[PDB]
This record gives C-alpha cells, structure tokens and sequence, in this order.
C-alpha cells in the first residue's frame, strides 16, 4: 500500500476479467472455484486460465 | 473494435505504465496485430550488453491463441533456431489467455538466462551447453559481440 | 466517481463482508447466488441477508 | 473484542463519516452496547422543529439479532406507544444483519413522515389518522411543541 493511486488501478485490476481484461469478473468456475473471468469470456474456454483445471460448469455471482 | 483489439490496446497501454524490466515493445504500423519488441540482453546471461529485436504477431483470435514471436536478431541459444523461432512452453502448449505479451517477454528473458535440457531446438548447441559451459558462453558472448551490439 | 479518495473507501466497502463488515467476501450462496459474506459469517445464517432467500449451500471463491 | 464489538466500532466509525441526514447517535458510557441516538424531527412531518431522543441497546449477538430501540422522548405517532416502544418491521420480523444502526434511524425518520394502516400500535391514534389528518397533525405538532423542543 503506497499513497495517491494504487490500490485502485491495482484494486480494479484484481477485480477485472482476466482475458478480455475489460469487463468485471462475474463467474465462479465449476469445479476449480476461480472467480476470474466475466460472463462473456467464459464460453470460449475449456480450462480455467489460472489452474489449467478443466471447466465443467459455472456459478454466476450477484454482488447486489 | 474489438475484441483482441480493445484487449491489445490495454496490453500496450499497460506495458507503458509497468514495462517488463529489460525491454519494450509496440505496434510497428497502425496494424495493432503486428508488433516489434526490442529486448535488452539481460545482465548475468552471456548475452548482456548486446541488444535483441523480436517480432510479435497476434492471431486474430488472441488471447485464445498464443502470439507468434521470433527473434529477427541473430542469437546463439539452444532453444532458438537459425531462422529465429523460439522454443518456449507458453508459446505453444502451455499458453493461456490469462497471460500477457508483457509476461511472455519476461519468460523469454529468463529463458536466455537459463536454457533447457529436454527441449533442445538446436541439438548442435545443447550438447556443448550440457557439460561444457566454458565453451558455450564464449560462443554465446561472441555472437552477442558480432550481431547483437 | 469523485477525486482523491472513493471509490477506495467505497470500492473496498463493496468488497467487504456484509455482516462482520471486516473480512473480505469469499462465499457465493446456493441458490441465491449472492457473493456477499465472508467464510466465517456464513454458518450463523439461514437466509441470505440480502434477498431473504434461504441458503441451501455455498460455493467458495478463489480469486487466485 | 469482538465480534459485535469490532463490528459496532465500524458502525460508529462510519456513522461519523456519513451520518444519516437527520440525526446522530453514539455510545453513552464505555459500554459500546448501550447507545443513545438523538433524532432531529424531520421537516415536512408534523414533528419538524422538535428534537427527539432514542435509546439503542445492542444484543450481545448483534448483528444476528436486531437492536433494542425506543424513544425516551414523548411522541404522538400511531406506531409508537406511550412507553416509548417503536413498531417497525425491521426492528422485529424483517431485521437483517446486512443492515446498520444508521439504516434503522433512517427508516424511523421515514416512519415519522409516513405512519401505517395495518400496524397501529396505538389504535387510539391510528383511527384519528385514518381519515382526519387535519386533527391528527394538530395533536402531533402540539406534542412536538410541548415535549420535543
Ligand atoms: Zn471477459
Ligand atoms: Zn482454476
Ligand atoms: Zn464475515
Ligand atoms: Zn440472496
């Protein structure tokens, strides 16, 4: 934690999708449990990009 | 765009904020998919001093496919061929969209610092490297002299 | 979005557990899909605090 | 502490940063679980002008149980009894740990601005309120005069 900016650049960067890196993460992978991509990027993936664990489902997150 | 486009724009825009230590890259023309990296031969490799240039080519469906990267500069390394191609895990089988161009350059750097035993792209070089570093590094730096700087 | 601080106070506040409001949220509710409490607060709850939907399970999130 | 403790400390510490519009609260003694709120009779209710004081008591297992809140000040409202108790949904059945002391004060305020038809705590007052606001508000402001300010 160092003054003015960041975390903020970094905080948002921890919260943004890991592949389009534009849209905010929304989807937990089944079974690997990573909350690491946005709704849109998911379909194009067979394996979770983080641990190469293969995706078998999704849970959607509602930060409401 | 996009999407590779709007993605690559961030890539680039971030590589400005936080460039990977030893190097920099960017678009050559307005074609955002054809990039040129310059990598600044890392200290305490036998390539220190010399400068190296690489060519980056993003596939149209990047980040799901890995970018095409190959040295235009000449180099003596068991995992790089006489035509420029790089022999790196992420460049092929291990690629993940989660990882950035920035991150690949880094691993290239670290590859120059530490070549490989099972991977030998050029078996000619690997053998000399195996248990005769003495000799290896001489030719390594020698080429750095001749072609890099 | 207004200058210096916030979002940051607010950004963290969107990301912190909704009941202990100390620990960071980690748990998606089943079936309501809210990612709104931390691992620790969960057990003490029958219904998701947001929509009074009753909890029937949890998915754990790994922001790794 | 904690946990209610470390929670309530934030509660308080936040209610300082962003107090709810019409009022403020806080610990009376070092007993963080016994609070006193002062609520500043909201404009365009028939309670405007007068000031009202409430007593907050956090259960030891707050936030999972709702806090005990009741006016020490006298007041004319169909949903508040002659002994001070408040008749509010969240205070009882609808409580959720997700919601703060700050947030309850607010709903109390809005309750003073808009009493209820099905809830009548004091049926004496509700009936007058039902279809004779004219009369209701007079006694409402009258009490504000006498006891609030
Ligand atoms: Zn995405
Ligand atoms: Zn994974
Ligand atoms: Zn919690
Ligand atoms: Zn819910």
């Amino acid at each position: 934690d160092l003054p003015v900016e960041e975390q903020l650049r970094r905080l948002q960067e921890e919260r943004t999708c890991k592949v389009c890196m534009d849209k905010e993460v929304s989807i937990v992978f089944i079974p690997c449990g990573h909350l690491v991509v946005c709704k849109d990027c998911a379909p194009s993936l067979r394996k979770c990009p983080i641990c190469r664990s293969t995706i078998k489902g999704t849970v959607r997150t509602f930060l409401s | 765009g996009s999407m590779a486009l709007k993605r690559i724009h961030k890539e680039l825009n971030d590589l400005a904020r936080d460039p990977p230590a030893q190097c920099s890259a960017g678009p050559v023309g307005d074609d955002m998919f054809h990039w040129q990296a310059t990598i600044m031969g890392p200290n305490d490799s036998p390539y220190q001093g010399g400068v190296f240039f690489l060519t980056i080519h993003f596939p149209t469906d990047y980040p799901f496919k890995p970018p095409k990267v190959a040295f235009t500069t000449r180099i003596y390394h068991p995992n790089i061929n006489s035509n420029g191609s790089i022999c790196l895990d992420i460049l092929r089988s291990q690629w993940s969209p989660a990882l950035t161009i920035s991150k690949v350059l880094l691993s290239i750097c670290s590859l120059l610092c530490d070549p490989n035993p099972d991977d030998p792209l050029v078996p000619e070089i690997a053998r000399i490297y195996k248990t005769d570093r003495e000799k290896y590094n001489r030719i390594a730096r020698e080429w750095t002299q001749k072609y890099a700087m």
